[PDB]
């Protein structure tokens, strides 16, 4: 498991589910808050 | 009001591209049937385009002669006439944030600079140490401050590389 | 016994060398009367690829 | 053998390949590099090529005055200068069949000609010129003058009359000299000629050479100046019912300061422009005294720079040694001259248009497209040539131990910043420019106008309400009426500045919105990072880590070979190489957006640009594709017209910019082996190898292909611009 | 003919020599170096200026530098 | 050293102890070159000196009765002569400007060729209040804190006047008559969003 | 506004400064700014026909200015 | 005057676009190709 971790734990598997994290959070804030241009 | 704009809340063209929109919408919505999917879907539509204009003329912003709304950058103009939300605001959050993630990926670097492989930490992140810096990134303009003033944020002339002119 | 000590760090003055101000460990020290009798070993490498090379008495200060 | 060409290279001569008549022909002008050359032969060299290219300037105006009075339509064009085209010159070309004889014959000529649209009917008909016969004479004086300019360019080589070495080293004289008289003296006979000429002409009255002697151009005759009473020259002006040409209305003032416009023509005034000529040539004479030459009272330029170093050490050595490396050093003398001509260009180009100084010259639209982009293009030229010569002056000028903590030196000392900082500000820029651009694309696309962010450019819209216009509401310095600043003008040249400001029939300070900040935005792109690319390569020029001794192997080099990863376009050459392409861009940018914010003036809807010129597809759509419409069509299965020529030039940039595409994708090696292939072919062929080559063919060098690639791209540019311009104008109008 | 240089920095490793593919490099006895050998460039006529010279040199600045002269036939490697 | 400005903060060493007004205020260490701060000590007496001299006119004019020092040139641009002391000047303009250029052109003349001299003496001095040189120290510093209060009170005049459209002694007045209603935080002008 | 009386005053005045207030400062500051030609005069102070020419240039010139912005009545 | 004939078009046009480029073009491609002594 060890192994497969540090797999996990390289650049583009990290960039991968950090930017699915961020693209989800974007995605779901601009869902429950529609169209948000001002403060 | 300023720069000869109109508030949304009383332009005329704001409301004819309005209804415009709606018109469009409409027209679209009137080829379906009552209790189908893209009927639902259009309503929906339809919705969040009311919901989406009652909210722009309700946070007061300021339209143009073509009915669309217009952002204030001038922070005197902006904290005067009640227009901080458009560009003041977001300039802060996004000042915030792009120093959360300049001092955490900052943090990792000197952190695992002193290690004996540093490039397999840059090419396998360390997620334990970078979740921690991550967490931690929350009180990053304090300790930027506090290490400005300390004089350990730079580094000196004679320790980086330069040309030979 | 002339130069400096044999895995200690100095610092490179050349300044056409690619570690310029850059730290970098010494490997030996040649007991001749070569120009370049130091030798120095540095952890990043060159545009050529190279991680040795060899440096003056006055070309390296401690550091 | 070695061939007599070229005769300033001994070792491009003994060159066998065709790469010698190349290479001679591209290092002729490179006299610092020719064979024996000497500081004093290498300045009269440059004295004579002076003279040379003033004789062609005169040659060319001498042309261009005689094609006017020949083929064109002056003496008609100023009876009807709204409604009657300029005609260039006429066209004798055996290949026009019947359709385009009649159809270029337009303008009320016999036969097929060109109508102009560099506006020097405007010009010459504000200046003075009536009848052909004047033109004829202008065009006589001058081609005798380009004469006279040939004569001395050949004469000041030979003995006897080339001058000294320290003579072109007299900076304090020459500066005097040309503050004094060619700036002073030149300008104070403009007013002479303003006064005298161009005032009396455009009242009606004729005055040449055969009355100006007896003809008083102010009723008081010269009594006002010598007892004090200026104020009596600015008595009884023209009024606003005054007809250009005519003496309707016609004042008799010869130095005013009204300000704004002409009524009629919607150009300025001639007594105003004749006053400003007046003033600045006092200006200039007083300036002309400023440097020590031979009476001991003056200055010494070395002495001020020497003399200005701070205290506190934040200069290092200040202004020390500057005086030494800039008169020693003739590519940093081109590259300030090229700096200030090429910000002056773009100063006249602004100024030009925004403050029309010409009779009807507002009117003609084509006119102003045309002179406008012709100027900016020339402009960014110029400023590219700039840096290059900076560039220049580093590797082959500099000298570090003459300039030792200086502000020069201190330049190299930090560059890296400096290349730093430039890089973040385009960085910057390009993001939040193309981000803002595609965000209110995509809302546009999902039907969503109003979800666009538009930024109001509020302070360029404070600094038009700072000038007089009251569109925007600031009401302040010369836009409110109980302002100091506003009081102290009201009697002077406020009224017409303020009538002539807050018209928005004309092109004094337009409106702007969103599409006017966000392209604003994009110039200030265009402009740092051209700037970053020739900054970065004339500071890079000297060394850098990738090569510590470029300095050591010239300007100008191919590479540094495929060592050390890789090391294609590190000389400085290159660096201006890349940064000719952001200067056609940036360029193209403040053209595109001159071009579309004046047709949408003219059209009357500039509702239309203000809409469209947040997103890219109005720009694609709106501008590109809807001008293009008349141009394309210019000839077709149905026939032709007179834009088929402008047609022809579209298509004929089209392809010298897909040409200049090959040499700059495509590179050396598989071109050799290719002519190798095709040598073995001839030499190998009956009837044909009795024919042999005198130079052995070679593929371009790298450098070549640069060049070549280079002047391929930017001529088709220019072209298409010009003919994209000129045709969607002339046809909308 | 282009103008190949060495300087006092090398070493003497015999790379250039092997790399020069138009044999315009050779090492000569020398007194700087370990080695005791040091590379001369003795004919520079033949040169095309390929650069493998420079690119098999391992010193930190390089010892061997081409300077890209006069083009004749030898020096642009023309086989007519 | 007179005083110390920054209550328990150490005195700047290009500063010496001896200078007449020597608090020890320099953040910006625009006096530490030892050249550019001996003429910035002529140019601060030459300065107070002035400040001090237009400070009590001002203050006269309109303690007097004859307009504030914003409304004393104000008969030169529209139709007026001036009047000294309520007696009638026959001066115009233009004339002013010939005798005063000349008079302040020989008299700054002699004064620059001196060679930055602070303390002339002799015909200056015919009182003969500071002939020796112990007792001048006690007075040195009278006037340098009088020059400094002075160009503060001027500086304070024109900002005042700039702000509200009152002359120095109105602007008391008012005061005096409302201090919490009438200020500099009540104008609109200083503070916006007070 | 006499131009006469204006000129006149202006240029002597002018010379006067010129020669009596600024001479030294002029030649000390001529001095330290370091074929030619030596005006040799028989002033005592060496007011020679070089400083004449540009102290009267001035003069005219500031002459003539308050003479023309008096004729404009302003 | 200075003005030109009506058929000077049609004899300098032909000129300078074949008369002199083709004596200019040998000129120039003869002095090239001239051998050093």
């Amino acid at each position: 498991m060890k192994d497969f971790t540090t797999y996990l734990s390289t650049a583009p598997v990290i960039a991968t589910i950090w930017f699915t994290f961020t693209a989800g959070l974007l995605i779901e804030i601009n869902r429950y808050f529609p169209d948000p241009l001002v403060f | 009001d300023i720069a000869g704009l109109t508030p949304c809340s009383e332009s005329k063209a704001y409301a004819k591209l309005e209804k415009k929109e709606l018109k469009t919408l409409e027209k679209r919505l009137k080829q379906y049937e009552a209790d189908s999917a893209p009927a639902v879907a259009l309503k929906a539509t339809m919705e969040r385009t009311k919901a989406r204009f009652a909210n722009y003329a309700k946070a007061g912003l300021l339209c143009g002669n073509d009915g669309l709304p217009h952002l204030i950058a001038d922070p005197g103009l902006a904290l005067k006439y009640g227009h901080a939300g458009e560009v003041f605001i977001p300039t802060f959050g996004f000042l915030y944030v792009a120093g959360y993630i300049g001092y955490v990926g900052r943090q990792y670097l000197i952190a695992v600079k002193g290690e004996a492989k540093p490039t397999d930490k840059e090419i396998i992140i360390d997620v334990p140490l970078a979740t921690k810096l991550a967490w931690q990134g929350a009180g990053w303009p304090l300790a930027a401050v506090q290490e400005l003033q300390r004089g350990t944020l730079l580094e000196k002339e004679e320790n980086i590389t330069v040309s030979p002119r | 016994e002339v130069g400096p000590k044999r895995g200690s760090l100095v610092k490179i003055l050349r300044p056409e060398s690619y570690w310029f101000n850059q730290v970098g460990k010494v490997v030996s020290v040649d007991q001749s009367g070569v120009r370049y009798p130091v030798v120095v070993r540095f952890e990043n490498q060159n545009y050529a690829g190279v991680t040795t090379n060899n440096y003056a008495l006055d070309e390296v200060v401690a550091a | 053998a070695t061939k007599l060409f070229p005769k300033f290279s001994q070792g491009l001569a003994q060159d066998p390949t065709t790469r010698r008549i190349w290479y001679g022909l591209a290092m002729a002008h490179d006299f610092e590099s020719h064979d024996g050359m000497t500081e004093e032969n290498l300045y009269q060299k440059i004295f004579a090529s002076h003279f040379g290219q003033l004789s062609i300037i005169f040659l060319w105006t001498s042309g261009n005055l005689f094609h006017v009075a020949w083929q064109g339509n002056f003496e008609q064009w100023v009876t009807d200068p709204v409604h009657i085209r300029p005609i260039a010159h006429a066209i004798w070309d055996p290949h026009f069949g019947q359709p385009a004889v009649e159809a270029f014959t337009r303008g009320g000529a016999s036969g097929p000609v060109n109508i102009s649209t560099s506006g020097v009917y405007q010009w010459w008909y504000t200046i003075g010129m009536r009848t052909n016969q004047d033109l004829y004479v202008g065009s006589v004086f001058l081609a005798l003058v380009s004469a006279i300019f040939l004569f001395a360019g050949w004469l000041h080589l030979q003995p006897n009359f080339q001058p000294s070495l320290s003579w072109f080293k007299d900076a304090e004289s020459r500066l005097n000299h040309h503050l004094s008289g060619l700036f002073g003296v030149s300008s104070l006979a403009w007013t002479g000629h303003l006064v005298h000429v161009a005032i009396p002409e455009s009242r009606g009255q004729h005055v040449g050479w055969d009355n100006f002697l007896s003809v008083l151009p102010h009723p008081q005759g010269l009594t006002p100046f010598f007892t004090g009473n200026w104020a009596a020259y600015a008595q009884s002006p023209d009024t606003a019912s005054h007809v250009f040409g005519t003496a309707q209305g016609s004042g008799q003032a010869i130095l005013t300061f009204l300000g704004g416009f002409h009524p009629q023509t919607q150009s300025l005034w001639l007594t105003d422009m004749a006053h400003h000529h007046l003033a600045i040539a006092v200006i200039f004479i007083v300036a002309g005294h400023m440097y020590r030459t031979n009476f001991g009272i003056g200055h010494r330029m070395q002495a001020i720079l020497e003399a200005h170093t701070p205290p506190s050490g934040s200069l290092g050595a200040g202004h020390k040694g500057l005086f030494d490396t800039v008169n020693n050093s003739l590519h940093f003398q081109l590259g300030l001259a090229l700096a200030s001509v090429g910000t002056i260009t773009s100063l006249v180009a602004q100024h030009m248009y925004s403050l029309p100084p010409y009779a009807f010259q507002a009117i003609d639209f084509t006119t102003q497209a045309a002179l406008y982009t012709h100027h900016q293009y020339i402009a960014g030229f110029i400023m590219c040539g700039a840096f290059a010569h900076g560039a220049i002056f580093f590797i082959r000028d500099y000298d570090p131990e003459q300039n030792k903590g200086n502000v020069l030196a201190r330049m190299l000392d930090h560059k890296e910043a400096l290349i730093s900082h430039l890089s973040w500000v385009s960085l910057f820029l390009g993001f939040h420019t193309l981000g803002l651009y595609v965000h209110n694309d995509v809302m546009q696309a999902f039907g969503t106008p109003e979800k666009q962010i538009l930024i109001e450019p509020v302070f360029a819209q404070w600094i038009q309400a700072a000038h007089g216009k009251a569109l925007y509401g600031f009401d302040f310095l010369l836009s409110s009426k109980t302002s100091a600043a506003f009081a102290n003008g009201q009697s002077l040249w406020l009224p017409g500045w303020l009538d002539a400001i807050n018209n928005n029939q004309n092109s004094l300070f337009l409106t702007i919105g969103p599409g006017d900040f966000l392209v604003h935005h994009a110039i200030a792109l265009g402009l740092h990072t051209t700037t970053l690319i020739l900054v970065k390569g004339a500071l890079d020029a000297r060394g850098s880590k990738l090569m510590p001794d470029k300095k050591d192997f010239g300007y100008s080099f191919p590479c540094d070979g495929p060592g050390r990863g890789g090391t294609c376009d590190i000389s400085a050459y290159d660096a201006f190489y890349l940064a000719v392409f952001w200067m056609l861009n940036t360029i193209g940018w403040v053209t595109f957006y001159w071009h579309w914010k004046h047709l949408t003036l003219w059209q009357g809807n500039v509702a239309q640009f203000d809409e469209s010129s947040t997103y890219l597809m109005g720009w694609l759509r709106d501008y590109l594709w809807l001008n293009s419409s008349q141009l394309i069509n210019g000839y077709n299965p149905f026939g032709m017209n007179s834009l088929s020529v402008w047609a022809w030039t579209f298509l004929f940039g089209h392809l010298i910019y897909a040409t200049g595409f090959m040499f700059l994708i495509s590179w050396r090696g598989y071109w050799q082996e290719l002519i190798e292939t095709l040598v073995w072919a001839h030499e190998k062929t009956p009837l044909a190898n009795l024919v042999y080559w005198k130079d052995k063919p070679v593929a371009l060098s790298i450098v070549q292909a640069r060049l070549v690639g280079l002047a391929h791209f930017s001529v088709g540019y220019i072209f298409t611009y010009a003919a994209f311009l000129i045709a969607s104008t002339s046809g909308r109008f | 003919a282009h103008i190949v240089k060495i300087y006092d920095t090398c070493i003497g490793c015999t790379q250039c020599v092997r790399a020069c593919p138009l044999d315009v490099l050779e090492m000569v006895p020398w007194d700087g170096c370990k080695a005791s050998q040091m590379a001369s460039a003795p004919r520079t006529e033949d040169c095309v200026g390929c650069k493998r010279c420079e690119t098999a040199c391992p010193t930190d600045f390089l010892s061997v530098r081409v300077y890209l002269g006069s083009e004749s036939t030898r020096s642009m490697g023309l086989s007519y | 050293k007179a005083g110390n400005w920054l209550p328990g903060s150490d005195a700047p060493a290009w500063l010496p102890d001896d200078l007449p007004g020597n608090y020890g205020f320099d953040p910006l260490s625009l006096g530490k070159e030892p050249a550019s701060l001996k003429r910035f000590t002529e140019s601060e007496v030459i300065h107070g000196r002035w400040a001090m001299l237009g400070v009590a006119g001002s203050l006269a004019v309109e303690l007097l009765g004859y307009g504030n020092w914003y409304d004393a040139p104000l008969w030169a641009v529209n139709g007026g002569k001036a009047t000294w002391f309520g007696i009638e000047v026959p001066f115009d303009l233009n004339a002013l400007l010939a005798f005063e250029f000349v008079a302040m052109a020989a008299a700054e003349g002699q004064r620059g060729d001196a060679g930055g001299v602070v303390y002339p003496g002799g015909a200056f001095d015919p009182l003969g209040f500071a002939k020796d040189s112990s007792k001048s120290g006690e007075l040195k510093l009278k006037e340098i804190k009088n020059g400094r209060l002075a160009m503060v009170a001027f500086l304070g005049f024109v900002a005042q006047h700039a702000a509200t459209g009152k002359g120095p002694i109105a602007a008391l007045g008012e005061h005096l008559a409302n201090p919490w209603g009438a200020n500099f935080a009540t104008n609109g002008i200083s503070v916006p969003f007070f | 506004l006499d131009p006469q009386i204006v000129i006149s005053g202006s240029t002597a005045a002018f010379l006067a400064i010129g020669r009596f207030v600024f001479l030294g400062y002029q030649r000390r500051e001529a001095n330290f700014d370091s074929n030619s030609t030596i005006f040799a005069t028989n002033d005592p102070a060496g007011f020679n026909i070089i400083d004449v020419a540009g102290w009267g240039a001035l003069g005219h010139a500031v002459g003539f200015a308050v003479l023309a912005i008096n004729s404009l009545q302003g | 005057p200075f003005v030109p004939p009506s058929w000077a078009p049609s004899v300098f046009v032909p000129l300078t676009g074949l008369v002199l480029p083709a004596i200019a073009m040998a000129t120039l491609f003869v002095y090239i190709e001239k051998e050093a002594p």
